[PDB]
């Protein structure tokens, strides 16, 4: 569904 | 004219840590296109396989004027007679430049491209977000195996392995008057919060500031490596059945993954070189982690009932380590997003297998730490595997570049004329 | 929505100098478009019209990052609470930012990026190649008429008024032994000396050394403000006839010159501004300027055969304002292409004119020095104007813009609501 | 015809 | 585009 | 593409 995990950007 | 610029490589690393398999150095105007063909193969674990690793192959363009600055501008300029370019210092160990993927030359020395490269690699699209940026000088300043096997990565996205940031705020004062307040000093409160909030939450890079203003930014705007390619894949193979007398009912996994990545023709603006990584990984499944509902004591109306109202409207919450493993420090918090519980299912591992080595999980307890409890805890994989003299896995590639340049020549170089 | 950013412009400057006329502050992510039709005037001359002069117009974009850089990447980043920008400091004089098309506000200072940004479009594609940047601090910095009518720009190319790089090499040693050369190292002499004239002549600038590898550098890799939009024109006007007892016979010239400029539509990737600058001139024709086969005295065959094989193969000619200009001093020298003169020719003009003011000519003799007679000796036309209080040249423009945003709205911003 | 003035680069 | 200048009504 | 080792002939 909708996103979730916010870290403040993009994590790979 | 096509350069064949094809090579084997032959690569071993650990579980969790980014690490360099190939780097071809380009230059400004020529066409990069690579096919890397191989099997991936995990050292051989102590049972039969039970759950399949995830391989993430990532090929970058770092050009060289982000690396030097103004330094390589000069150099260009200058020609010929341009001041060397100055390599980077290693560590005393023909491993100790192995997370660049290169044998250290006869001096301990590396490009420093190699290194900053690498580092500008990590630092932008791996490291986390509210996470400080890996200043490292030399590769002969990085941790042993932060440089042998390579940085690690973050673990895969679940409950406790991606709280909010750290530094989120879960309150804000407005300095009001003692017996007023400005009904329109508070409105603008709220504005401001708003955009600290924003970058808090989702703008942390300024690309990212940006992009939510309807703009964008060259990776050249930011120095930052340009993500040419990306192949993902589970590995997997077959277990081993063995037939003597006292091993007979007893197996061994044998992972045997055939993999394949297409970089896409790309033609190379300027001088720089291609860097090429794998990072293995398994899901942060804990051996010992609890549903957040089961692990807090006295269920409220606020965590069991779901009102949309109230989760739609306070502040994240502030967790522990203690609400989500079973022996957990009460101590280690972290911040949640309400109702964060009802959006998820962790795993779940009997207790009859925390006691098993052969089982891809984790078996200890969380690091009291943020950082260090979501980048990945690799050396709990040591117990999964047998004997290893080739890591956590081994791979076997054969790269197959294929450049288009505008090259002198074999016979017209060595033909004086 | 889209936001009419339109306004009046009465403009005025000197003849060889870039002047700002207008400059729109753009935010991230909007769309950008002009349409600046006006009337292009010169002071009234003294004789009827004879030459029309040039009309250049330019609009550039120069993003802020390349102003402040990190300092305005942090400042975004930081968001409400970034430290302010510290703004530049100019001149006392109403006239003190003339160049910057703005008036110093108050406390005598403005933008750095009106300034800054100003510089980088003059030291990335007017001030000569071979030539120095223009690394003014502040506006109280820069000659008093450099920021009253702006920084001088170019003469359009000649044959005196286009030297080759003045430290363009008219010969290269190659240390040989005593009794014997080395015929594989002079090759290799040969090949450096390659790459270093054509550093010299062509790629001054590392974009430009690049380009010649058939690679691409953005206008990020140097900085360097983007070109949007160009137009050139002539002006012309009509003849006024005296009627009088006195002056019947004699005539003014009336330049009146309608142009129009469109700035396509344009994608604002970052914060920054639109400069949009103006540059009058005239062809360098003087009064004195000789066929260089004329006014050299002894013709050799290699200046009057116009053999292939000798052009086509020796060195640079270095000349002197000598062989050019009648009185000129044999001292003044500058780098001429062998058979230059033959690729080209002079204007000519009569002794009878020398000696009359109202025509756009130069009177005067070059500037010994190589820089200052080539970008233009504006003051040669001071005698060609009346009266001027409205310098050389003015102009009326409607500078119709046009963005297209996504901003708030004028009443819901002064609606606390 | 061909080019003729050569400065370095590009002069406006 | 949309309204800007706010008086307080119509001002000729 | 074009050749490249050069020994001096043919070396199988």
């Amino acid at each position: 569904g909708a996103r979730l995990w916010y870290v403040g950007g993009t994590q790979y | 004219v096509p350069h064949d610029l094809s090579h084997l490589v032959f690569e071993a690393g650990k579980i969790g840590r980014l690490k360099t398999i190939s780097w071809t150095p380009v230059v400004a105007g020529d066409s990069f296109e690579c096919d890397m063909v191989g099997a991936i193969r995990l050292s051989p674990l102590r049972r039969g396989l039970a759950v399949d690793s995830r391989v993430d192959i990532f090929s970058f363009y770092i050009p060289h004027r982000h690396i030097y600055g103004q330094q390589w501008i000069n150099f260009m300029k200058d020609g010929v007679n341009a001041s060397p370019l100055p390599p980077v210092t290693c560590s005393s160990g023909w491993d100790s430049a192995a997370y660049l993927g290169t044998i250290p030359s006869s001096t301990l020395k590396v490009p420093k491209f190699l290194h900053q490269g690498y580092l500008n690699i990590y630092n932008n699209y791996f490291k986390p977000p509210w996470s400080d940026d890996l200043t490292y000088a030399n590769p002969s300043n990085m941790p042993s195996e932060d440089y042998k096997w390579g940085v690690r990565v973050a673990n895969l996205k679940s409950i406790w392995t991606a709280p909010l940031p750290p530094d989120t705020r879960t309150s804000e004062n407005m300095t009001t008057g003692t017996s007023t307040i400005d009904i329109m000093g508070l409105q603008a409160a709220y504005a401001k919060l708003h955009t600290e909030q924003e970058r808090d939450y989702f703008m942390t890079r300024y690309r990212d500031i940006m992009k939510e203003f309807g703009g964008h930014t060259s990776y050249d705007g930011d120095n930052r490596p340009l993500l040419l390619m990306r192949s993902e894949f589970w590995a997997s193979g077959y277990d081993v059945d063995g037939t003597d007398q006292s091993s007979l009912g007893q197996f061994s996994g044998r992972v045997q993954q055939t993999f394949n990545h297409k970089v896409p023709r790309f033609y190379v603006p300027e001088h720089g070189v291609i860097m090429t990584l794998a990072v293995t990984r398994f899901p942060p499944t804990h051996e010992m982690e609890m549903h957040y509902l089961v692990g807090k004591e006295n269920l409220t109306y606020t965590d069991i009932a779901c009102d949309p109202a109230l989760m739609a409207n306070l502040p994240p919450r502030e967790v522990s380590l203690k609400e989500f493993f079973h022996s957990s420090p009460d101590s280690a918090k972290f911040k949640i997003a309400e109702g964060q519980w009802y959006r998820t299912q962790p795993d779940r591992v009997a207790f009859p297998y925390n006691a098993l080595d052969g089982f891809p999980f984790y078996s200890a307890l969380p690091s009291t730490d943020l950082k260090d409890r979501v980048l990945v805890n690799t050396n709990n994989y040591d117990e999964i595997f047998q004997s290893m003299q080739l890591a956590h896995w081994n791979m076997q590639t054969k790269f197959n570049i294929n450049v288009y340049r505008h090259m002198p020549t074999t016979r017209d170089s060595i033909m004086t004329s």
